[PDB]
C-alpha cells in the first residue's frame, strides 16, 4: 500500500529534520554546557576529605539503633545535575540510531560500501549506547552499595572497615561523576564528528543509480 | 541489519548474483571524482564548458586541457581520469583522420563516438590483443560537433554506451547540475543564452568563485570550427553573469 | 580489498595502487624547478656523501638530449630506465622528423610510458615523478612535471619529492616576475627554497642551469658555495 | 574443502569431484533413450515443452553428426551443440583424409578424447553433456555408443541418459532388443518414454524419434510423422 | 491425506493474509498510536522529582501500607501491552518469512540470503523486546525489595533514596521503550518493504532452460 | 555458505549447475523489455526504450544485422554491440562467398557457438545480452531468441527483458490469431503485449516504442520515433 | 595445510602430495590387474566387471594392444587409461618411423613414464590417474613386464599387480616366485588366475576375467577367447 | 557381525515410518488443534482484570495469612499447555534422530545434501532450545509467584510485592498465549522445511561414481 | 623398555578388543533393552496427574515425614544406571579413536579430519549425558527445597503446586533421557560404522 509507505515516510522525514537540527544545535550546545559543569569547582574538588559526609554511628567502648544517616549531600546534588544529562544523551543517541537504521538501503550484492560506512557509524553509536546505559545503572548501584555499607556499619559498630567503605564509596562516586560528565561531553562530540564527516555516505549510501549499461 | 559482504565486485569478468558486473559500475562512479563538465546542444551550435580545478597558482592554467579538438567539426570535453582520456581522445583523432583518408569526408559526431566507444568496450577482454587495458576506462566524454544533421552532442560513459543528449553534465556535480539543466533547457535557446546558462550552472556547482582562469568554454557553431573562448572572450561572458 | 591490483577500481572509483606509487615519490629526495625568463634552473638535494662513496655515480639531474634535461624523485632504478628510454626517443624523433624534440613531446612520451605500466596488471607503475626542463624552438622556457599516473602538467615553478609541500608553499609566496628577472636571482630562488627543506646547507644541494642555447651545466660545488653565501649574507 | 573447486585437483581419497559434479548436470536434463536392434539403432528424446510460445520441431536434442551417424544429447544443451560440431568436424576429417565414412567406434573414441582433455586442465571445465551416437553400416553393423562427461565411451545394446536413466534402464532391460526389428522398436521406445515421463513434475512432452538402419539405407533420419504418430498412439494406449 | 492438505492450506492462507494486514494496516496505525502516546504529557514529564512518591516509613530518633508510585504504575499499564504485541507480531513475521523460504538449492542463494538476513534483524528485535519485558519484571521486584530494606532499616537514608531513584529511572526507561517500540515497528516495515520483492519471491521468475 | 562454486564459469557446482552462467542470465532481466512475434508473411520486433534523463535521447534497442535479419537487445548494450558486429560480418561473408542471404537459422547457430566458448573457458565473462533475432528467409518468417547461456530457441513469439512474463502471457492467449494476421494487426498485437510490461502510470509513446519489420517484400526496417505513429494511433487504451 | 591442492607445491617434508593422491584413484576403480612373467611367456589378467546387462561386453576391455607385439593393461580412471593408450600407440609408431625397429617395451614404458613426469612438474594439468602394465618379448632379453605409475616411476618386474588388492596380490606372487619352479605358459597363466582369484576370493567364471598373453613362439599379443580362458579355469579347478 | 546393522536398520525403518506418519498426520492435526486453542475465548481475554486473583493478606493498619491459592485461570490454562509443550518436544526429538540417522559417510565432495541436512538440523536445534525453555518458564512461574507471595505475607506493609504477584500472573497469561502461537508456528515451520527438502534429507548424496573411475 | 612395551601393548590390545565388543555386541543389546524399557507402561503414563503424589503439609486454618514421589524414584532407579553406562562407553570410544589417530604429517589429512569429526560428536554426546546427570542431581535437591519451603510456609499454595510440577517435569525429563540415550547409542553406531574405514585407517 502506498499509504503505509507514506505513514513511515512521514516518520522518516521527521527523524531526518530532527537529526539535522540536533546535529547543528543540540549537539554543539550540549558540548559547551557539559564542559562548564566540568569547569565548575563542584566537580573539581581538590581534596576528597571535604566530600567526606558525617556518619553518626556511636563507636563501642567498655562501660540503640543509630539516628538517621543521610546520603552524602554533596554527591546527591551532583547526581541530580548528571541524571538529566545521561537521559538527554541516551534519547538523542537513540534518535540518531533510528535515523541511520531507516536510511539503510535495499540489500544489494555490491556497491555495499556505503552500507559499510553506515555500519561502522552504527557500531560507534551502539558502543556509546552501552556505555551511557551503564552510567544509569551505576547511579542505582551507588545507592544500594552505600546503603548496604551503612546498614552493616551500624549492625556491627565495632568493624571500622565498613565505616571506611562508606567514605570510599562516596569518594568513588565523586570520581566517577567527574569521569561520567566528561564522557557524555566527549560522546556528543564524537557523534557529531562521525556523522558530520561521513554525512554524505550516510544520507545517500548507494548513490545515484548507475547510468544504463543495460 | 547490514549485509555488506560484496565479494563479486572485485574482478571484471564476474557477474554478480543479479547480473550486475559491478566493476564497470564502479568505473561510472569514478567520473564523479572528476570536475563537472556541461554541454548544451542548440540549433545555433553545441557549447561545452568545464571546471579546471587548478591546485596551485604555480601550475600553468593552459596545460590543464579538459576541452580538446578531435577535428574541426567535433570537439570533446572530458571528466574523469585525465590519462585514460588521452588514449580515448587519440583513438578519436586517428579515426576521424582515417575516415578522411579512406572516404574523403568528415565523420559524423555519432560515428566518432561509436569509434571511441568500440575501444572502451574492449576492456572486457573481448579481444585477444595484449595491448588492451583490462580495467574499464574511467573517463566520460561529451562529444559535440556540427555534422550533416546539424549541431549534435553525444555523451559516452565508461561502459562504452553513447547517446545523443540535448544537454548533459558529467562530473562531480552532475547530479543537481543535470536537475538545473532540465529546468533551464528549452530547445529554442540560442547559443548565447546557453553559454550564459551553462556558466550560471557551473558557478553554482563549482566550490571556487568563477574566474576566467578556472573555466574552459568552447563552441562549434555550424559555420565556424571548434572555438575555445580566449581569456578576453571568457571575461566578457563571465562579466555578464 | 580494492588495493591489491592496479586494474581493480574501488567502490568510489579510486585506483589505489596508482595512488600508492605516488606515495613512493614522496619518500624520494626533493627536487625544485623554476622557469626563469631566459634560464630554467633544476635543483635536487643530495642525501649524504657516506664518506667512502664516490659521488660521480649518483646523479639525479640528467640531460635527455641537448635541449631537454630531467630531474627525478622516486625509486632510483626506475628513473634510470625511464631516463634511458626517453634518451632513445629523443634521438629516434630526430631520426624520424629531422627536428629536435620539443620539451612537451618528451614529457608526453615519458608520461605515456608510465601510463602504459599503470594500465596492465603484471607490471608495477614506475615510482618516479620527474621535472623536465627545456627551451623550445621559439626559445620560450618550458617546465613540465610528470607523475607515476601519467598525468603531465606544466608548472611555472614546482617541487617534487620529500618536503615538496613545504617548498611549494615557499615558492608560491616567493615566486614573482621580479625574482625571475635576473638569471642569478633565479638560481638564488631555487637554492633558497631547497635550503628550506634541506637539513644541511649548500653541501647537500646539486643544482643545474640550462641557458637559451647552452648545454646543461651542473654548477660546480664552489659556484654553489658562492650563491649560498650571497643568500646567507643578504638574510 | 578445496578439493572440489578444480578438475586439476585430486581429492585426498583419489576422486576428481569436478567431473562427478558435471555428471550430475545430465540428470537435470530430460530423459533420452537409444535402443539398438538387429536392423538398426532407434533413438528417442522426451523434449519437454517449456512454453507454448516455442515453435514445435525446434530446440531439437537429436542431431545428425554425419550422413550415417546420429547423436542424441542430454545435459547442458549449449555444450552439446558445441560437442556436436566437434563430432561433425571429426567425421569430415576422417572422410577427407581416410576417404570413407568414419567407423562409429572410432568416432566415439575421438570425441571422447576431446571430452577427456577438458577433464585434465584447470582452465577449462569438464563438458556438461552426455551423448549417445548410433550408426548402421552393412559392414560394421548397428552400433550405439554413449559418452559420459568423463570421456568414458562404451557400446550399449540399449542405453538411457537423463533424469530418469535408472527407471528407463529397467524398462529397456525387458525388451529382447537383439531379435526385435527396427519398426517394432519405435513403438517400444515410445512406450518407455511415456512410462518415465512424470506428468505432475513435467507439464508436457513431445516425443522426438530418430532412427538409422537398413530401412533408412544407413542414413540417420527423423522418423516419418506417420510412424511417430502411430507410436505415440501405441504408447498412450499401453499407458492406460 | 486430504484433511491434512486442507488443514495446512488454511494455516498457510491465514498466515499470509495476517502478515499483509500487519504490514499494510496494523503497522501504520500502531506508529500513529505510539506517536500520539509519546506526544502525550504522561510520558513527557520534565521534572522527575515530580514523579517522586511519598514514603511514609517512620524516621528514627509501624509502617503503613506503602503504596506504589501511581504515576509509573499507570505508564506501565499503557506500555506493557505494546511490548507483548510487538513480540507477537515479530513471531508472525518470522513465521511468514520462514514459510516463504524456498526448497534449498545451490543457486539463486541471493534472496535466500536476503530472507535469512531479514530474519536475523527481526529475531534480534525479538530479543531486545524480551529484554525489555525482563526489565519490566525487575522494576516491581527491585522497588519492592528496596522499600522493604528501607522499612526494615529506617535509619538508612540511602535506601529511601534508592526507592525514589529506581522509580525515577523506570519512568525514563519506560519512555525509551515506547520510543524504541515505535522505532522497531518502523524499521521492521522499512526492512521488509524495501527488500519485499526478494523476500516474497526469492528464487525469481523461470528463465529459459540451459539444460 | 556456497559462496564458493560461484566465482568462475569453470567451476561446476555440487548439484550440476554453473552459477556464473545463471548469474549472466539474470542480466537480461535488468534490460528494458522487447517483444517479437511472427505472421505467415512478416516478422515483427517491438521494443520499449529507456532514457537516462528527459534531455537524453532513448537508447537503440533494435539494430539491423542485414536486409533479411535484425536483432533487438535486452541486457548489457556492450555485449550486444560486439555480438551484432560478429553477426553482421558473418552475413556479409556469406554474400561475398555464396551470394545468398545467410539462412537466419544458420546465423543463430554461429552466435551460439561464439557465445558458448566464454562459458567453458576461464577468462572472458559469459555474454550477458539476450537477443531476439527476426528474419525472413526462403523457409519463411523466423523469430529466434538467444540466452546469455548459448542456448537458442525458435519461437512463434517471445518477449525478453524486465516484466516480460506479462508480455509472454498476453502473447500466449492471443497467439493463434497471429499466424493469419496482417502486418498492421501483428504490430498492433505486439505493441499491446509490451504495454503490459510497462508500469501502470507509464504509457506507450512515440518516443519509447521502436518497431522493426522484415517480410518477403520488406527489407528489415526499424520504424522509429515519428514512424511508429501509424502503428500506435490504431491502438486503444490500457486495459 | 594447502600443501596439497597443487602438484607443483612441495610439502614442508617434500612429499608432492597430489601425485600420491593420484595413486589412490587407481584403487577407486575397484578392479585389480595381475601380470606374471614365465620362462617363455608373459601374461596379463584383469577382472572384467560389467555394471549393466545393456552394455555390450565386447566394448568393455582394459587390455589394449600398443603395437602388434606389445600389450598393455591399464588400471585406473577409464578415460585417462584410454588417453595414455593412444599416446603409447603414437609413441610406438613414431619409434618405428624414426628408428626403423619396433619400440622395445622398456623404451615404451620409459617414454610413457617420462610424459607423466612432465605432468607432475607442470602446474595446469593433473597427473593422469592410471597405471599401465606393458607385456612384450624382446629377442635379446626374452619376456618383459614393465609398470609405469602416475609418478613417472618405470620399474620392470618379474611379476606385479595394480588395483585394490595389489598389496595382497603382491604377497601371493612373492611367495610363488620365492619357491621358484620357473613357469611354463600354462603355469604362468595358472599362477595369474590363482592369484587374482585368491586375493579377490571370486572363484572366477570365464566371463569375469580378461587374459592377454605374449609368447616367444607366437610373439604377437593376443587376448584369449572366453573358451580359451575357460579351459585354463577348468584345469585349475580339476587339480 | 551384520546382526548389529540389522538392529539399527530396523530402528531406522521404524523411525522413518514414524516420521512419515508424523509429517502427514500428527503434524497437520496439531497445527489445526493448536490454532483452535489460540482462537479459544480463554486465551483471548480482553481485560486482564478478570485474571486478577484474590490475595488474602491483611493490609497493616494502625492500632500468618490464610491459604493463598494460585490464579486458577492461569493454572487451568497451564494444565492445557503442559501436554502440548511436551508433545512438540517429543516429536521434535524423533525428527532430529531421523535426520541424524540419515547423515551419510563423511566425504570431501558431494556434500550438498549433507549441507541441506545441516541447515535443517540448525532449525531443529533452534526450536529445541526455545521449546525446552518454555518448560523451564512454567516451573519458574510457580516458584517466582510463591516467593513473591511469601515476601508479601512476611512483610505485609510493602505493596509492590502484592503488585508483583499480580504482574507475574499477567505475564504468564501473555506468555502462554505467545507460547501456543510459537508451538503451532514450530509444528508448521518444521512441516514446511521437512516437506520442501525431504528428497535431499532422505537421500543426501546418492551414487556419483559410475564408470568414471 | 621391553617389560614396558608389553604393558603398553596389552593396553592397546584390550582397548581395540573392548571397542569391537561395544559396537558388535553391547550397542545392539542396549538398543533392544532401551526399546523394551520405553514400551513398558511405567514410562508411558498418559495422565501426569496420576504421578502427582500427596503432600501432607497441613493447610493453614507439626508436619510428618513427607515421602518422595515413589513413581519418579522408581524410574530414576532404572534410568540412572543407563546414563552412567553410556558415559563410560563414550570414554572407551573417545580413547579408542585417539589411539587410532596417526603421526602428524603435512598431507593426507582427510582421515585425521574424519576422526576428529567423529571425536567431536562423541564428545558432544558426553556433554549431553553429563547434562542429564546434572538434571538427575538437581531433582532431588530442588524437590526437597520445594517441600521444605512449602512446609515452612503452609500459607503459600504455589509452593505445594511447585512440588507437584517438579515431579511432573522430572518424569518427562527422565522419559526423554531414555529416548535420547537410545538415540545417542544408535547415532554412535551410525557414525562409527559409516566412517569405520577412515577411523581405523585414516592415512590410507
Amino acid at each position: 500500500s502506498g499509504e503505509a509507505r507514506k505513514q513511515v515516510e512521514v516518520f522518516r522525514q521527521n527523524l531526518f529534520q530532527e537529526a539535522e537540527e540536533f546535529l547543528y544545535r543540540f549537539l554543539p550546545q550540549k558540548i559547551i554546557y557539559l564542559n562548564q559543569l566540568l569547569q565548575e569547582d563542584s566537580l573539581n574538588v581538590a581534596d576528597l576529605t571535604s566530600l567526606r559526609a558525617p556518619l553518626d554511628i556511636p563507636i563501642p567502648d567498655p562501660p540503640h539503633k543509630c539516628g538517621f544517616l543521610p546520603g552524602n549531600e554533596k554527591v546527591l546534588s551532583l547526581l541530580a545535575l548528571v541524571k538529566p544529562e545521561v537521559w538527554t544523551l541516551k534519547e538523542k543517541c537513540i534518535l540518531v540510531i533510528t535515523w541511520i537504521q531507516h536510511l539503510i538501503p535495499k540489500i544489494e550484492d555490491g556497491n555495499d560500501f556505503g552500507v559499510a560506512i553506515q555500519e561502522k557509524v552504527l557500531e560507534r553509536v551502539n558502543a556509546v549506547k552501552t556505555k551511557v546505559e551503564a552510567f544509569q545503572t551505576t547511579i542505582s548501584k551507588y545507592f544500594s552499595e552505600r546503603g548496604d555499607a551503612v546498614a552493616k556499619a551500624s549492625k556491627e559498630t565495632h568493624v571500622m572497615d565498613y565505616r571506611a567503605l562508606v567514605h570510599e564509596r562516596d569518594e568513588a562516586a565523586y570520581g566517577e561523576l567527574r569521569a561520567m560528565v566528561l564522557d557524555l561531553r566527549a560522546f556528543y562530540a564524537e557523534l557529531y564528528h562521525i556523522i558530520s564527516s561521513n554525512l554524505e555516505k550516510i544520507v545517500n549510501p548507494k548513490g545515484e543509480e548507475k547510468p544504463s549499461m543495460y | 541489519m547490514f549485509l555488506t559482504r560484496s565479494e563479486y565486485d572485485r574482478g571484471v569478468n564476474t557477474f554478480s548474483p543479479e547480473g550486475r558486473l559491478f566493476q564497470v559500475e564502479y568505473a561510472i562512479e569514478a567520473i564523479k571524482l572528476g570536475s563537472t563538465a556541461i554541454g548544451i546542444q542548440t540549433s545555433e551550435g553545441v557549447c561545452l564548458a568545464v571546471e579546471k580545478r587548478i591546485t596551485s597558482p604555480l601550475m600553468e592554467p593552459s596545460s590543464i586541457e579538459k576541452i580538446v579538438e578531435i577535428d574541426a567539426h567535433i570537439g570533446c570535453a572530458m571528466s574523469g581520469l585525465i590519462a585514460d582520456a588521452k588514449t580515448l581522445i587519440d583513438k578519436a583523432r586517428v579515426e576521424t583522420q582515417n575516415h578522411w583518408f579512406t572516404y574523403n569526408e568528415t565523420m559524423t559526431v555519432e560515428s566518432v563516438t561509436q569509434a571511441v566507444s568500440n575501444l572502451a568496450l574492449q576492456f572486457g577482454e573481448e579481444d585477444a590483443d595484449p595491448g588492451a587495458m583490462s580495467r574499464p576506462f574511467g573517463v566520460a566524454l561529451l562529444f559535440g560537433g556540427v555534422d550533416e544533421k546539424g549541431p549534435q552532442l553525444f555523451h559516452m560513459d565508461p561502459s562504452g554506451t553513447f547517446v545523443q543528449c540535448d544537454a548533459r553534465a558529467i562530473g562531480s556535480a552532475s547530479e543537481g547540475a543535470q536537475s538545473s539543466l532540465q529546468e533551464v533547457y528549452h530547445k529554442s535557446m540560442t547559443l548565447k543564452e546557453a553559454i550564459k546558462s551553462s556558466l550560471i550552472i557551473l558557478k553554482q556547482v563549482m566550490e571556487e568563485k568563477l574566474n576566467a582562469t578556472n573555466i574552459e568554454l568552447a563552441t562549434v557553431q555550424p559555420g565556424q570550427n571548434f572555438h575555445m573562448f580566449t581569456k578576453e572572450e571568457l571575461e566578457e561572458v563571465i562579466k555578464d553573469i | 580489498s580494492y588495493d591489491r591490483a592496479i586494474t581493480v577500481f574501488s567502490p568510489d572509483g579510486h585506483l589505489f595502487q596508482v595512488e600508492y606509487a605516488q606515495e613512493a615519490v614522496k619518500k624520494g629526495s626533493t627536487a625544485v624547478g623554476v622557469r626563469g625568463r631566459d634560464i630554467v634552473v633544476l635543483g635536487v638535494e643530495k642525501k649524504s656523501v657516506a664518506k667512502l662513496q664516490d659521488e660521480r655515480t649518483v646523479r639525479k639531474i640528467c640531460a635527455l638530449d641537448d635541449n631537454v634535461c630531467m630531474a627525478f624523485a622516486g625509486l632510483t632504478a626506475d628513473a634510470r630506465i625511464v631516463i634511458n628510454r626517453a634518451r632513445v626517443e629523443c634521438q629516434s624523433h630526430r631520426l624520424t622528423v629531422e627536428d629536435p624534440v620539443t620539451v612537451e613531446y618528451i614529457t608526453r612520451y615519458i608520461a605515456s610510458l608510465k601510463q602504459r605500466y599503470t594500465q596492465s596488471n603484471g607490471r608495477r607503475p614506475f615510482g618516479i615523478s620527474a621535472l623536465i626542463v627545456g627551451f623550445d624552438f621559439d626559445g620560450t622556457p618550458r617546465l613540465y612535471q610528470t607523475d607515476p599516473s601519467g598525468t603531465y602538467h606544466a608548472w611555472k615553478a614546482n617541487a617534487i619529492g620529500r618536503g615538496a609541500k613545504s617548498v611549494r608553499e615557499f615558492l608560491e609566496k616567493n615566486y614573482t616576475d621580479e625574482a625571475i628577472e635576473t638569471d642569478d636571482l633565479t638560481i638564488k630562488l631555487v637554492i633558497k627554497a631547497l635550503l628550506e627543506v634541506v637539513q644541511s646547507g649548500g653541501k647537500n644541494i646539486e643544482l643545474a642551469v640550462m641557458r637559451r642555447d647552452q648545454s646543461l651545466k651542473i654548477l660546480n660545488p664552489e659556484e654553489i658555495e658562492k650563491y649560498v653565501a650571497e643568500i646567507e649574507k643578504e638574510k | 574443502t578445496g578439493y572440489d573447486l578444480s578438475a586439476s585437483t585430486f581429492s585426498p581419497d583419489g576422486r576428481v569431484f569436478q567431473v562427478e559434479y558435471a555428471m550430475k548436470a545430465v540428470e537435470n536434463s530430460s530423459t533420452a533413450i537409444g535402443i539398438r536392434c538387429k536392423d538398426g539403432v532407434v533413438f528417442g528424446v522426451e523434449k519437454l515443452v517449456l512454453s507454448k510460445l516455442y515453435e514445435e520441431g525446434s530446440n531439437k536434442r537429436l542431431f545428425n553428426v554425419d550422413r550415417h551417424v546420429g547423436m542424441a544429447v542430454a545435459g547442458l544443451l549449449a555444450d552439446a551443440r558445441s560437442l556436436a560440431d566437434i563430432a561433425r568436424e571429426e567425421a569430415s576429417n576422417f572422410r577427407s583424409n581416410f576417404g570413407y565414412n568414419i567407423p562409429l567406434k572410432h568416432l566415439a573414441d575421438r570425441v571422447a578424447m576431446y571430452v577427456h582433455a577438458y577433464t585434465l586442465y584447470s582452465a577449462v571445465r569438464p563438458f556438461g553433456c552426455s551423448f549417445m551416437l548410433g550408426s548402421y553400416s552393412v559392414n560394421d553393423g548397428a552400433q550405439l555408443y554413449m559418452i559420459d562427461p568423463s570421456g568414458v565411451s562404451y557400446g550399449y545394446w540399449g542405453c538411457a541418459i537423463g533424469k530418469a536413466r535408472q527407471a528407463a534402464k529397467t524398462e529397456i532391460e525387458k525388451l529382447q532388443m537383439k531379435e526385435m526389428t527396427c519398426r517394432d522398436i519405435v513403438k517400444e521406445v515410445a512406450k518407455i518414454i511415456y512410462i518415465v515421463h512424470d506428468e505432475v513434475k513435467d507439464k508436457a512432452f513431445e516425443l522426438e524419434l530418430s532412427w538409422v538402419g537398413e530401412l533408412t539405407n544407413g542414413r540417420h533420419e527423423i522418423v516419418p510423422k506417420d510412424i511417430r504418430e502411430e507410436a505415440e498412439k501405441y504408447a498412450k494406449e499401453s499407458l492406460k | 491425506q486430504p484433511e491434512a492438505q486442507a488443514k495446512v492450506d488454511v494455516f498457510r492462507e491465514d498466515l499470509c493474509t495476517k502478515t499483509e494486514n500487519l504490514l499494510g494496516s496494523y503497522f501504520p496505525k500502531k506508529i500513529s498510536e505510539l506517536d500520539a502516546f509519546l506526544k502525550e504529557p504522561a510520558l513527557n514529564e520534565a521534572n522527575l522529582s515530580n514523579l517522586k512518591a511519598p514514603l511514609d516509613i517512620p524516621v528514627p530518633d509501624p509502617c503503613g501500607p506503602v503504596n506504589c508510585n501511581e504515576k509509573i504504575v499507570v505508564l506501565l499499564q499503557r506500555l506493557k501491552p505494546e511490548i507483548k504485541d510487538v513480540i507477537e507480531q515479530l513471531n508472525l513475521v518470522t513465521t511468514w518469512l520462514q514459510l516463504q523460504i524456498p526448497r534449498i538449492e545451490d543457486g539463486n542463494n541471493f534472496g535466500v540470503a536476503v530472507q535469512e538476513k531479514v530474519f536475523e534483524l527481526m529475531t534480534s528485535l525479538h530479543t531486545k523486546l524480551e529484554g525489555f519485558h525482563t526489565q519490566i519484571s525487575k522494576y516491581f521486584s527491585e522497588r519492592g525489595d528496596a522499600v522493604t530494606k528501607a522499612a526494615k532499616q529506617p535509619h538508612v537514608g540511602d535506601y529511601r533514596q534508592l526507592v525514589h531513584e529506581l522509580d525515577e529511572a523506570e519512568y525514563r526507561d519506560i519512555r525509551l521503550m515506547v520510543m524504541e517500540i515505535r522505532n522497531a515497528y518502523a524499521v521492521l516495515y522499512d526492512i521488509i518493504l524495501k527488500n519485499f520483492e526478494k523476500l516474497k519471491k526469492p528464487r525469481g521468475e523461470t528463465k529459459g532452460m540451459i539444460y | 555458505f556456497r559462496n564458493q562454486y560461484d566465482n568462475d564459469v569453470t567451476v561446476w557446482s555440487p548439484q550440476g549447475r554453473i552459477h556464473q552462467i545463471e548469474y549472466a542470465m539474470e542480466a537480461v532481466k535488468q534490460g528494458s523489455a522487447t517483444v517479437g512475434l511472427k505472421s505467415k508473411t512478416h516478422a515483427v520486433l517491438v521494443a520499449l526504450k529507456r532514457a537516462q534523463s528527459e534531455l537524453a535521447a532513448h537508447q537503440k534497442k533494435i539494430l539491423h544485422v542485414d536486409n533479411h535479419i535484425g536483432i533487438s537487445i535486452a541486457g548489457l548494450t556492450a555485449d550486444a554491440r560486439l555480438l551484432c558486429n560478429f553477426m553482421r560480418q558473418e552475413c556479409l561473408d556469406s554474400r561475398f562467398v555464396f551470394d545468398r542471404p545467410l539462412p537466419v537459422s544458420r546465423l543463430v547457430s554461429l552466435i551460439g557457438s561464439k557465445t558458448q566458448i566464454p562459458t567453458q573457458r576461464y577468462g572472458r565473462r559469459p555474454y550477458g545480452v539476450g537477443l531476439l533475432i527476426a528474419g525472413y528467409d526462403d523457409m519463411g518468417p523466423h523469430i529466434f531468441q538467444t540466452c546469455p547461456s548459448a542456448n537458442y530457441f525458435d519461437c512463434r513469439a517471445m518477449s525478453i527483458g524486465a516484466r516480460s512474463q506479462s508480455a509472454r502471457t498476453y502473447l500466449e492467449r492471443h497467439m493463434s490469431e497471429f499466424m493469419e494476421c496482417n502486418l498492421n494487426e501483428l504490430v498492433k498485437h505486439g505493441l499491446r503485449a509490451l504495454r503490459e510490461t510497462l508500469p501502470a502510470e507509464q504509457d506507450l509513446t512515440t518516443k519509447n516504442v521502436s518497431i522493426g519489420i522484415v517480410g518477403k517484400d520488406l527489407e528489415f526496417t526499424i520504424y522509429d520515433d515519428d514512424d511508429v505513429s501509424p502503428f500506435l494511433e490504431g491502438l486503444e487504451e490500457r486495459p | 595445510a594447502g600443501f596439497d591442492r597443487h602438484i607443483t607445491i612441495f610439502s614442508p617434508e617434500g612429499r608432492l602430495y597430489q601425485v600420491e593422491y593420484a595413486f589412490k584413484a587407481i584403487n577407486q576403480g575397484g578392479l585389480t590387474s595381475v601380470a606374471v612373467r614365465g620362462k617363455d611367456c608373459a601374461v596379463i589378467v584383469t577382472q572384467k566387471k560389467v555394471p549393466d546387462k545393456l552394455l555390450d561386453s565386447s566394448t568393455v576391455t582394459h587390455l589394449f594392444k600398443i603395437t602388434e607385439n606389445i600389450g598393455c593393461v591399464m588400471t585406473g580412471m577409464t578415460a585417462d587409461s584410454r588417453s595414455q593408450v593412444q599416446r603409447a600407440r603414437y609413441e610406438a609408431a613414431n619409434w618405428k618411423y624414426k628408428y626403423g625397429y619396433e619400440i622395445p617395451v622398456d623404451m615404451l614404458c620409459k617414454r610413457i613414464a617420462d610424459i607423466s613426469q612432465v605432468y607432475t612438474q607442470n602446474a595446469e594439468m593433473r597427473p593422469l590417474g592410471c597405471c599401465m602394465i606393458l607385456i612384450g618379448i624382446d629377442e635379446e632379453q626374452g619376456p618383459q613386464v614393465y609398470k609405469c605409475d602416475p609418478a613417472g616411476y618405470y620399474c620392470g618386474f618379474k611379476a606385479t599387480a595394480a588395483g585394490v588388492k595389489q598389496t595382497e596380490s603382491t604377497s601371493f606372487l612373492e611367495k610363488k616366485v620365492k619357491k621358484k619352479f620357473d613357469w611354463t605358459f600354462e603355469q604362468t597363466v595358472e599362477t595369474a588366475i590363482t592369484c587374482l582369484s585368491t586375493v579377490l576370493s571370486i572363484d572366477f567364471k570365464p566371463s569375469e576375467i580378461e587374459v592377454g598373453v605374449v609368447t616367444v613362439e607366437n610373439p604377437k599379443f593376443r587376448i584369449l577367447t572366453e573358451a580359451e580362458i575357460d579351459a585354463h579355469l577348468v584345469a585349475l579347478a580339476e587339480r
